């Protein structure tokens, strides 16, 4: 079954967020987690896996990947995987068996795909149609290496372009009032709200939690649409 | 990692202006999210301005104060116009590392480094 599209006033309005949009922006800017062909070095609680990935900027960080249930964590525990996603640091707490903010320790949700058998020869393009106030003025594509790809990765790549080229998120507020990204595969679709919840704080953790289902799409099938409205 | 030293505090008759400076050593200010706070006698420390976009300002100082950041002098500035008695306070510069992918805005308790501050006194 296919997720019905956003109802009247179901979408978060950026005008009702009064904190710094910077906190959303840094999730969809260049910094992100991407590791190829790694295996988890520890579990954490029931739903979580810890990975060691290269920092590049000293040597090794720990990423706490959190899924929405134990079946997901059990599945990938002992597999070689690719990890891709939006990571955070503030109020990122975990150990390998309320604590200081640690640059070598970061958190995310989902973003995990089997490595073996998932690699394409070529990078594949997936076209994105953007609607501003219902008009499709802008069309581009995002690229992936993966037969099976997390919606999270595609979401990240899409927004990253919109950040760079349409200023989707700025330091204080967005030029868009509402925004959702919609993924279509055959005649089945689902969408994410691109805007923070109302009020004066943005909880990065709570927002990213939507990726914890590890939702995947076929890169050969999927289409992407973005509906934005202006202020 | 970053050490902050304020200067420029003094007394000013209402309606005049004043510019505060905060020099930084040990790290480039571009690596930190910089902010100005102030603490009037008989009140908590409160946010004045943060660096980013074209600057984000407390309502109380909107239109009167300007924050800026000179990267090559590794210095922050607070330009204060139309000073009023209410603006009397100890003024503080603060820094939070950008590598945490989080901006505390005016949550003073989150910031990692502070300057000693400077007295601004506005006589009516």
């Amino acid at each position: 079954e296919s997720q019905p599209d956003p109802k009247p006033d179901e979408l978060h309005k950026s005008s009702k967020f009064t904190g710094l949009m910077e906190n959303m922006k840094v999730l969809y800017d260049d910094n992100h987690v991407s590791a190829i062909n790694v295996k988890s070095i520890d579990q954490f609680l029931y739903f979580d896996l810890i990975y060691s990935i290269k920092d590049t900027k000293g040597n090794y960080d720990n990423v706490r990947v959190e899924f929405k249930n134990k079946d997901l964590a059990d599945k990938y525990k002992d597999k070689y995987v690719d990890v891709f996603g939006a990571n955070y640091y503030y109020q990122c707490y975990f150990s390998k068996k309320s604590h200081q903010t640690d640059k070598r320790k970061t958190c995310m949700y989902g973003g995990v795909t089997e490595h073996n058998g998932n690699q394409l020869d070529k990078y594949r393009s997936i076209t994105v149609r953007v609607f501003e106030d219902g008009k499709n003025l802008l069309s581009f594509d995002v690229q992936t290496n993966k037969k099976k790809v997390t919606a999270q990765e595609l979401d990240y790549l899409t927004r990253h372009y919109l950040v760079k080229n349409k200023k989707l998120y700025e330091f204080n507020n967005s030029p868009y009032e509402t925004g959702y990204i919609k993924f279509i595969e055959n005649e089945n679709s689902f969408w994410y709200d691109m805007m923070p919840a109302p009020g004066d704080k943005f909880d990065q953790s709570k927002y990213l939690m939507m990726y914890n289902d590890n939702k995947m799409v076929d890169s050969k099938d999927v289409k992407i649409e973005v509906y934005l409205t202006t202020k | 990692q970053v050490q902050l030293v304020e200067s420029g505090g003094g007394s000013v008759q209402a309606g005049g202006s004043l510019r505060l400076s905060c020099a930084a050593s040990g790290s480039t200010v571009s690596a930190y999210y910089m902010a100005w706070f102030r603490q009037a006698p008989g009140k908590g420390r409160e946010g004045v301005a943060v660096i980013g976009g074209s600057g984000v300002y407390a309502d109380a100082v909107k239109g009167r104060f300007t924050i800026s950041q000179d990267n090559a002098k590794n210095t922050l500035y607070l330009q204060m116009n139309s000073l009023k008695p209410e603006d009397t306070a100890m003024y503080y510069c603060a820094a939070y590392w950008k590598g945490y992918k989080y901006h505390p805005k005016f949550d003073d308790s989150a910031y990692e480094y502070w300057g000693q501050g400077t007295q601004v006194t506005v006589s009516s």
